């Protein structure tokens, strides 16, 4: 981790550590004794917050949708992707390459929707999420044969509990996601460009179990998406524009930095 | 099968692993191995300050 | 005496009488698939010494005012030597690369370039809800060009090129965590960065997926008295390192 | 069964738990690992590049390339300013967006030693020297040459070898300091004068250019996780 | 009683997960088990046995046998092709209903290589060869015979000994490859061809007919269960 | 009374059984046992790849 | 890994850490020791009682 | 190379196996035998020109 600082005394030399050549791609290795007098100090600093698997292993939100007891939207659709929320998304844009495990946690919330319904009275709700690897049947309503869930990971959840949680190993058939691709997946260099099938991993449906009420509920369910066992290869320069789309890296020209008064001026403005 | 290892401080702490996949295991935080040098000096002749780079 | 460098591939030789040293990678130097690693199970096809030389490619004025320019790695050298006529009967193949800038211009000149090879550099598009055309981002060994200023939004394939974002979003300054030199008027005339195969499979085809691009930008404008020569280009060389090649097929 | 009692904290989503919870695909084998050229496992690895400091960025610079660029040029006398700009990295406008300053946008503490590094690119003709200072605070900024070289400072020569590197040493009454501005845990002023005049022959150009670079040394350090204010978003992409 | 914390994930029901429950009748003995021949232990098992491939299937030939059958016959020269499909099992008409492609619709995942036989059922007077190729993807399909030359093929010569083999080899970026149509997990193209006509006698037949299986090798994996698209239903039956 | 057997990887995972009954354990994941041999290659005549399957 | 320590009386318990952390950890109850000298006599000269304090 | 010594430049010194003519471009002639002749002290630089025939001599 951090290092301890050596003292130096005086010095009159033909050793020149301070003169570099920096065309060479080289950082150099000086410390603050080859310019100066210096103590010695004892650094019991560590750097153990800066640990790439400190960095990305917190819970994000990635996404939230909305569905209904009633009417029309009974259900709620999503491709897992980390690219719907800008603060996640740049984190791992550190990297270009990066391979982890998930851990999914769902916050599922309800909120009753004016009405002239007299005499409502909910009963608990019970919710199901539903995860479908790529390919195989997708609901198209609700009360399909899909929700039958014989094969397809799904989850219960009752109001009132913990957030279910559930581990999802590494699902890519790559050796590592990757989070930029500079090519097409056609021979013929045509479609779409940066799109790639390297970092599928299903959709995910969720829907009410029942209507508890008479009355109109809707519910509200965020994705919180935790990388852990973290490995990560070849950094980048930080995103400096904000995000367009999710499926492009499309921008609008940005400046470098802010400006100030002058190249003297001790402020910023 | 617990493991006893040391606690992050300026003790000791146990963990059993209760699943069968091992993906289902908590976070890797401990892990403090690190090399700067592949980034810095990623040069092919060997860099020695105290002694011009370009002679 | 360490200004002085000799590189030897194939037929090819190349040497500088001003020289930063070499950047190697990431520490790591070419070499060719291991057994452990490998997936696909046939026999692979080496070629080597008629593969893995130096090709050069078309040189390009700089200027008082120019911008930079890029080249996508594998498709800059798809139509030269064997080179090119192995990643057209193949399916698959994975190399390395030796990348040799050159630019010499006299002591009463002056100006800066970075020169770094970036992995996978996704280029945004001037209009939002497109993507840029590959006719837009590859060459074929002509050098594309940036911009200055930013590119209009109409209905466009256009690449988004402008120096400052790099065409990629992020600030130019902080490309220095690729494997890079400068070439400094004042200082040196070359600068050679040798790069491993990056990719997060073992082995990938070579005609959709550039996993490499060279950049050569200014970062101190090139300037003269009159008097002094007002030409003054650069060439890039690039020689291919372990080149395999897997799957053959017809051509296409 | 076995007689046991909840405590505060049950029940809760916290974002920073390490828990173990049951993989929704059991007996799921992974790909194989490969060496990627490259791996990071720290990014402190990555904090110790440098970086191009965009020291100019007043009006229309920020546009262009002229941000990197500071201009030195021959002049009459010596002892003018060359530049100025405070020590503070993921505060100051200079130092925010360079490599070294996003990776302290994510956390509020920081510790150790910068070594900025700067590159001489006029013509071999040119020649000069340079007094590249950096003063403690409690003064306010030095105005003249002569104030600025009661701190610690280096004189360049420039020749072959083109570069030359002021390693600012830590000197704080606190271990660490905040990444945000505050006034009880300031850096100080790092200013740079002509100790010299730039000195060229007839058919050379007068007016050059020098480039700056950041890198933290390897005693350096960060400490507390946050949020960045460096992105933003109004809808889902 | 001991303190104790509950995590995330407490009072869920997982449908994948392991836990130890109650039994609803305690002591009861379940009677002994017998060998009955031909025990299952692994669906790798039986993705290894061959099973005759419906090459033919267009417009009415999917509701009688001639789905089967694959027409060959004595023709003027030679190099004209007899059949032609995608490698892509698990998505492709042809082997989405084998034996195979039906271990294949409850994965997502696949790996290793695959062999066709075939099996010449003409007359024993009938003669011939064929060249039985296979071309990685990147190029489109052969449409001559000396576009698919360049590819993987076993030329097959009919005599005794009335089969022949072509193993697909597993040539792939990736380790595994989709089982639903992706283009860059794309499989590439199975074509045949006349090396040689169909040479007959005078009072046998000139129209004959081969047939085709399709097995996995000992190489091949399978990976990701998920529910199949090939069975629904409206109500409970 | 505890077994500790490994994970699927790419550690070890502890269990103790709770019940009388050996229906209420859990589900047995790790059996990896095969034999292909039935269903492929019933034939009386041990067949050999190299030679002729019929004389 | 478990502690066991007395417990106040006019037994024993024990105890294991769950965390990684040692700011997670349950507070130190039973450190008793104790120097009011500091506070108390601070002054440089040695004061012996059954002495004048000033000669 | 015989120029002043603030002249600078760089060569490319090709030789072609015969079988396709005389490279009529630079690109054709990089496709052979060559060395890349930077000048700058040490004002020569040695093309060494292979045996590459199919009898062991040549009229
Ligand atoms: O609270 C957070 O976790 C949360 C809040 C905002 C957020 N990102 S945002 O870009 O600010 C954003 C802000 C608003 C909405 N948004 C709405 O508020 C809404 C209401 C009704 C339908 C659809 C939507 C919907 O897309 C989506 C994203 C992420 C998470
Ligand atoms: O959601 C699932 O788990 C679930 C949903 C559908 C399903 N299979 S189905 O064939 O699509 C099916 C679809 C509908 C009904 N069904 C009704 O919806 C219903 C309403 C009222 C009375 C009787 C019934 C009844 O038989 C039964 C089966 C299985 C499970
Ligand atoms: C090694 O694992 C044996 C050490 C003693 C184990 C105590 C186990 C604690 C309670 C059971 C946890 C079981 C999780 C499935
Ligand atoms: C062997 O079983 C003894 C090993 C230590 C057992 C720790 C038991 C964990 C808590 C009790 C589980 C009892 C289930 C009925
Ligand atoms: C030393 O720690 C091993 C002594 C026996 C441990 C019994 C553990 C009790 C149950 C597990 C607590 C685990 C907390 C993460």
């Amino acid at each position: 981790r951090v290092a301890d600082t050596v003292g130096t005394g005086p010095t009159n030399s033909e050793a020149i550590p301070a003169l570099t050549a920096a065309e060479t791609g080289h950082t150099s290795q000086v410390v603050p004794g080859d310019t100066m007098q210096t103590r010695h100090v004892k650094n019991y600093h560590s750097r153990s917050e800066s640990t790439i698997e400190n960095f990305l292993c917190r819970s994000a939100c990635v996404y939230f949708t909305e569905y209904k007891n009633s009417g029309a939207k009974r259900y709620a659709e999503w491709v897992l992707t980390p690219r719907q929320a800008a603060q996640l998304r740049r984190k791992l844009e550190f990297f270009t390459y990066v391979r982890f495990d998930l851990e999914l946690t769902f916050v599922i919330t309800s909120t009753q929707q004016p009405s002239t319904t007299q005499n409502q009275d909910a009963q608990i709700l019970t919710h199901q999420i539903m995860y479908v690897p790529p390919g195989g049947p997708v609901p198209d309503k609700v009360d399909s044969y899909v929700w039958q869930t014989s094969t397809n990971p799904s989850v219960f959840w009752t109001e009132g509990n913990a957030p279910p949680r559930m581990s999802i190993p590494f699902l890519s058939i790559g050796n590592a996601y990757s989070n930029f691709y500079d090519g097409w997946s056609e021979f013929s260099r045509n479609g779409v460009y940066g799109i790639n099938t390297l970092n599928n991993m299903g959709t995910l449906y969720a829907r009410h179990v029942n209507a508890g009420s008479t009355g109109p509920i809707k519910s509200t369910i965020r994705i919180y998406f935790k990388p852990k066992h973290v490995k990560a290869w070849i950094p980048r320069p930080p995103r400096l524009c904000q995000y367009e789309k999710a499926k492009n890296v499309n921008f609008q020209p940005s400046g470098v930095t802010t400006t100030r008064q002058s190249i003297t001026t001790m402020t910023n403005t | 099968g617990a493991q006893v290892s040391t606690q992050k401080t300026g003790i000791h702490y146990t963990n059993i692993n209760y699943y069968k996949d091992a993906a289902s295991n908590s976070a890797n935080r401990q892990d403090f191995t690190q090399d700067p040098g592949k980034f810095t000096e990623p040069v092919k002749d060997i860099m020695i300050k105290s002694l011009p780079a370009l002679n | 005496s360490d200004r002085a460098r000799s590189i030897t591939l194939g037929n090819s030789t190349i040497t500088t009488q001003e020289c930063a040293n070499v950047v190697v990678g990431y520490g790591v130097w070419p070499d060719y698939l291991k057994d452990s690693e490998a997936t696909a199970e046939d026999q692979p096809t080496q070629p080597d010494v008629a593969t893995c030389r130096f090709y050069t490619l078309d040189s390009v004025q700089w200027q008082k005012t120019s911008p930079g320019w890029w080249w996508k790695l594998p498709d800059a050298l798809s139509n030269l030597g064997l080179f090119g006529q192995n990643m057209q009967y193949h399916y698959l193949g994975r190399t390395g690369y030796t990348v040799h800038v050159q630019c010499n211009a006299s002591k009463f000149h002056q100006g800066c370039l970075l020169v770094v090879c970036v992995p996978e550099a996704e280029m945004g598009c001037a209009t939002l809800d497109n993507t840029p055309s590959s006719a837009e981002l590859l060459g074929g060994d002509t050098a594309k060009e940036f911009a200055d200023k930013p590119v209009a939004s109409g209905s466009n394939k256009l690449v988004q090129r402008v120096v400052y974002n790099a065409g990629m979003g992020v600030g130019v300054g902080n490309l220095t965590i690729f494997p890079h030199q400068w070439i400094n008027l004042r200082t040196n005339n070359s600068a050679t960065i040798v790069m491993p195969y990056t990719n997060s499979v073992p082995m990938d085809n070579m005609f959709r997926h550039n996993n490499v691009t060279l950049m050569v930008i200014p970062f101190v404008p090139l300037d003269y008295c009159p008097g002094s020569t007002t030409y003054v280009p650069i060439t890039v060389t690039i020689a291919p390192m372990c080149a395999e090649y897997n799957g053959l097929r017809l051509a296409g | 069964g076995l007689p046991t009692m909840n405590t505060p904290g049950s029940c809760q989503f916290l974002t920073s738990d390490d828990f173990q919870s049951p993989s929704a695909m059991p007996q799921y084998d992974v790909t194989p690992e490969m060496r990627i050229p490259g791996e990071v496992k720290n990014l402190m690895e990555i904090a110790e590049v440098d970086s191009v400091v965009p020291v100019q960025n007043v009006g229309e610079k920020v546009n262009s390339m002229e941000a990197y660029q500071i201009p030195v040029r021959s002049n009459e006398g010596s002892g003018t300013q060359v530049f100025g700009f405070p020590l503070q990295p993921g505060y100051s406008s200079v130092f925010s967006r360079t490599l070294l300053g996003e990776i302290l946008n994510y956390y509020t503490h920081w510790s150790g030693s910068i070594k900025l590094t700067f590159m001489f690119c006029g013509s071999a003709m040119a020649t000069g020297k340079f007094l590249l200072a950096y003063s403690p605070p409690g003064a306010g900024a030095p105005t003249k040459r002569v104030d600025a070289m009661l701190g610690t400072h280096v004189i360049w020569d420039v020749g072959l070898q083109s570069s030359c590197v002021l390693c600012i040493p830590w000197i704080s009454q606190t271990h660490y300091r905040f990444v945000a501005s505050d006034e009880y845990t300031a850096g100080g002023f790092i200013t740079c004068w002509y100790q010299t005049n730039i000195v060229v022959p007839a058919d050379a150009q007068s007016s050059c250019y020098i480039m700056c670079f950041v890198s933290a040394c390897n005693d350096f350090s960060v400490r507390l996780l946050k949020d960045t204010p460096f992105i933003s978003q109004q809808n889902f992409f």
